[PDB]
């Protein structure tokens, strides 16, 4: 007496609900079925409209939490951000190590079973060599040569097509290299038959190639970022890379967050609303008004976001980054004044908030200009008015794109240190608590 | 002044109206004032805490907006605090920060024990003193009473002007106080365009607030115009605010004047951004007569800042600060159309650098009093239509200065040919250069440019005769 979806031969068959979208009744089966790539739309339906269900379709390959610190260029970081909005779509890039790196960063961030699909077995070997960074323990190949199911499996369109069924329900992230190969009527079955919610296609071609770019948007998603080699050969490559660090919530912090997380999430889906950005919940609760439990929702959400940004772990991660850069100049930046002062107390770093006087502000910056203070923690210095002294390393505690442009501005003032080639702009991102999967002992 | 997150607004179909506070809200506003009054000697954060326990599902948007606005006012204007420490927090923290940065408990303790030894104290006292002058750690000593009507009126003013800070552009009308509201516009220097349209004898004014660059700098001076507006007896304000896919529009009226505080002309602690109008009217006063206190407009309306006195007509000048490429092109096409002087000088070092204007443009720098003075010296008073000065030129009127010369002007090519003819023919006598030059356009006082000075080398001087 409960809805359940299960996987079979490249399709999802649903039993227990009939309004499930894209489902079609197979009179032979007696049950509704759809193409497996409708997984999201079906999973979204059950959780948006609050139908509790069993998931016997997804059988992910156990995958660790990857905290490789994949270094990206600015526009490559920009590319990653634009993809992550949907986590389903396509990118074009000038170079090929740039394509991989972006794919490499996305895999690092998502930490789910991932299937790369390339045209040729040469590439397949180049991907799986690049993917060594996450540990060859977790890299594998599934093609004619060998058939092994690792957290990071590389295959070819040809062997994936012949094997679309056995590969459908076992990865969460689906990467297509030189994606314009995908629209062939055989290769589309690769996409149409995997439940993989997240989909990245990498290419360099144009949007006018026989009209088959139309089927991509339906099965992988359409372009989210474009940059062809001519726009690179005209601008100077900024002298810094942007690494992303993923900091887990501690256990008790994850305990309390999930509490406040449950109250706001239960209230929002009870409403059934689709929030574009979490900041609109500060304002949607005011304008709508006429609600008693919406305060209790806002109070939990506000309480939840505060548990997440003050993460004890993020300051420990900042502690580790600071040891790593004892000789360099550093600007740490968040948007939370309490955190600016907390970082200052813990590590004895000058703080500059908007409550700082123009005297001490200019003192700090002149002492950072000279060798008197090797670091600053601040929530103002990236403003358009004042000019920051040069530095070698930036940290963004926030990690998020509430104010995305700050990541650009914080890059602007970075310069490589004496003895090293280029600078670094870390950004600390709060991801998981542990307990992601098993040890892959099955079969 | 009030944060855009904690904004209490009614979201209409195509409109947006701020849910202002009124006497229905007196009782609350009194309750949040009383614990600041009754909590002298209390840590200012703990009062902040109490005031926010008075928060519930119905009042939260405004009991929080109250605490914010009262907090600002108390802090900035109407309160005095004590730091709950024997140590000066700036001293403690600079000595701490001067001892590098620490990445471990162990070296952190070393520097604390080091600073504690210096201040003849314990490390815990040093750790407390570090940021003891933070608002929430301060001790409230003197809160002067606010009447809850005051707080409510302030809340409405900041709530009004924070909505406007988020808007793209706004247009209004004012019955009285044009001049001083105008002067407030100019010192604030927001880009403007005044229109005598949709009304009679009514100047309608427009100005933008949601820019791409420096959006907050002038976003925070934009809302600094509004109390001068609200200072007139009548006003009809509408604005265009949008951060969604679509736009909302609000319109507030002078009938709401009873919801905002009374603010006479503040006019304190500034030069009013009239650096040039106040000091370089004197630099220009040596060259011509000037008047910084100007009020003028043509068929349409443009706000002058300075005036250049020429006898035929005067030259208006504007010295606004803010600018943008797309926003300057509209104000610039109007100055030439109406044929008004309207001298314009902007800040090329403060705004963003785009494409400078083709005909009329002025750049600025650290000391740009000359960079625009180059284009400005060319006041060009009626220099578009100029007649031929070759002949006529009041010839009948008076030939008193008409003895200079007699006939046409030479051509550079022909002049270059005669020069080439003169450099090679080898003349050494007056009677020798006269014949070579008389063949084409004879004239004695015409060796002006050939580099020859005629000289009488004989005994005595050169005689004359009557004609
Ligand atoms: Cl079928
Ligand atoms: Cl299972």
């Amino acid at each position: 007496m409960i809805a359940e979806i299960y996987y079979e031969r490249g399709t999802i068959v649903v039993k227990g609900d009939a309004h499930v979208p894209h489902a079609k009744f197979d009179s032979r089966s007696g049950t509704y079925r759809a193409l497996a790539f409708r997984y999201r739309d079906i999973i979204e339906y059950f959780e948006s409209n609050g139908i509790e269900f069993v998931d016997n379709a997804a059988d992910p390959i156990p995958t660790p939490y990857f905290d490789a610190e994949i270094s990206l260029r600015d526009y490559q970081e920009k590319a990653l951000e634009r993809w992550l909005v949907d986590k389903r779509g396509c990118i074009v890039l000038p170079t090929g190590s740039g394509k991989t790196h972006v794919a490499m960063a996305a895999i690092n961030e998502l930490s789910t079973p991932t299937l790369i699909v390339v045209p040729t077995l040469a590439l397949a070997e180049q991907w799986k060599e690049r993917l060594g960074i996450f540990g060859e323990e977790y890299v594998g190949e599934f093609s004619g040569r060998i058939k092994e199911l690792k957290p990071l499996t590389v295959s070819t369109y040809d062997s994936a097509y012949v094997n679309a069924e056995k590969l459908g329900n076992r990865f969460m992230l689906l990467i297509f290299d030189e994606v314009h190969h995908l629209p062939a009527e055989s290769y589309v079955q690769i996409a149409q038959m995997s439940i993989a919610p997240f989909r990245l296609g990498l290419t360099a071609t144009f949007e006018r190639e026989d009209g088959r770019h139309e089927i991509l948007k339906e099965v992988v998603g359409g372009k989210v970022f474009e940059l062809f080699p001519d726009s690179l050969a005209g601008k100077h490559l900024a002298k810094y890379t942007i690494k992303r660090i993923f900091v887990p919530l501690a256990e008790d912090e994850r305990v309390e967050y999930e509490k406040r997380e449950k109250v706001y999430k239960q209230f929002l889906r009870a409403r059934g609303i689709t929030l574009r950005r979490a900041e609109d919940f500060n304002k949607i609760v005011m304008a709508s008004g006429y609600d008693e439990r919406a305060y209790e929702a806002l109070r939990a959400w506000e309480e939840a976001r505060r548990i997440a940004f003050n993460s004890k772990n993020k300051i420990r991660k900042l502690r580790e980054i600071l040891e790593r850069h004892r000789k360099d100049k550093i600007i740490i930046f968040t948007r939370h004044n309490e955190l600016v002062y907390r970082i200052s107390k813990v590590f004895l770093i000058p703080a500059i908030t908007h409550r700082t006087s123009r005297e001490e502000r200019e003192e700090i910056l002149e002492g950072f200009r000279t060798g008197r203070f090797r670091a600053i923690v601040s929530s103002q210095v990236l403003d358009e008015g004042i000019d920051v002294p040069d530095a070698n390393v930036g940290v963004i505690m926030s990690g998020s794109g509430s104010a995305r442009e700050y990541i650009q501005r914080l890059g602007r003032i970075l310069r490589p240190s004496k003895g090293k080639k280029e600078a670094v702009l870390y950004e600390l991102i709060s991801r998981g608590t542990g307990e992601v999967n098993t040890a892959r002992r099955r079969k | 002044m009030l944060p855009k997150e904690l904004l209490d607004v009614r979201r209409a179909k195509g409109r947006i109206f701020p849910k202002f506070a009124d006497e229905r809200d007196y009782e609350l506003a009194e309750k949040v004032i009383e614990i600041f009054k009754k909590g002298l000697g209390k840590k200012y954060g703990n009062l902040m805490k109490q005031a926010r326990k008075l928060e519930n599902a119905k009042n939260f948007k405004k009991v929080r907006g109250f605490i914010r606005v009262l907090e600002n006012h108390c802090i900035e204007k109407s309160c005095a605090f004590d730091v709950d420490s024997e140590l000066e927090p700036r001293k403690v923290r600079m000595l701490l920060f001067e001892h590098g940065f620490v990445t471990s408990k162990k070296e952190r303790d070393r520097v604390l024990e080091y600073v504690a030894r210096y201040f003849s104290t314990t490390p815990e006292t040093v750790e407390r003193a570090m940021y003891a002058d933070r608002e929430e750690e301060l001790i409230l000593t003197k809160f002067r009473p606010l009447t809850p009507d005051n707080l409510i009126k302030l809340y409405n003013l900041s709530l009004l002007q924070t909505t406007l800070f988020n808007a793209l552009r706004l247009t209004f009308w004012a019955s009285d106080r044009h001049k001083e509201i105008f002067r407030s516009i100019k010192r604030l220097g927001l880009m403007y365009e005044l229109y005598e349209d949709s009304g009679r004898l009514m100047v309608e004014v427009t100005g933008a607030a949601t820019l791409l660059k420096m959006t907050r700098k002038y976003g925070v001076s934009f809302a600094k115009l509004i109390p001068w507006i609200l200072r007139a007896k009548n006003w009809f304000i509408r604005a265009e605010i949008s951060d969604f896919d679509r736009l909302y529009i609000m319109e507030i009226d002078d009938r709401i004047r009873d919801l905002f505080p009374d603010v006479e002309e503040r006019l304190s602690y500034d030069s009013t951004l009239e650096e040039e109008f106040a000091r370089k009217m004197q630099m220009l006063g040596y060259e011509v007569e000037r008047e910084p206190d100007v009020v003028k407009a043509g068929k349409y309306a443009f706000i002058p800042d300075f005036a250049v006195n020429l006898g035929d007509k005067k030259v208006y000048i504007e010295i606004a600060g803010f600018w943008t490429d797309e926003y300057l092109r509209k104000k610039a096409e109007k100055i030439k159309s109406s044929s008004i002087p309207l001298i314009l000088i902007a800040r090329e070092d403060f705004g963003d650098g785009g494409a400078n204007v083709k005909d009329v443009i002025l750049f600025s720098r650290k000391i740009p009093y000359g960079e625009v003075i180059k284009a400005l010296k060319r006041y060009k008073p009626e220099k578009k239509v100029e007649g031929d000065v070759v002949e006529l030129e009041n010839f009948a009127e008076v030939p008193s200065e008409y003895v200079i010369a007699g006939k046409y002007a030479v051509r550079r090519e022909i002049f270059e040919e005669i020069k080439r003819e003169i450099e090679v023919s080898n003349p050494s006598t007056l009677e020798d250069i006269k014949a070579i030059l008389k063949k084409y356009g004879l004239g004695e006082s015409a060796i002006r440019a050939f580099g020859y000075r005629v000289r009488w080398i004989g005994l005595g001087e050169a005689v004359i005769e009557r004609t």
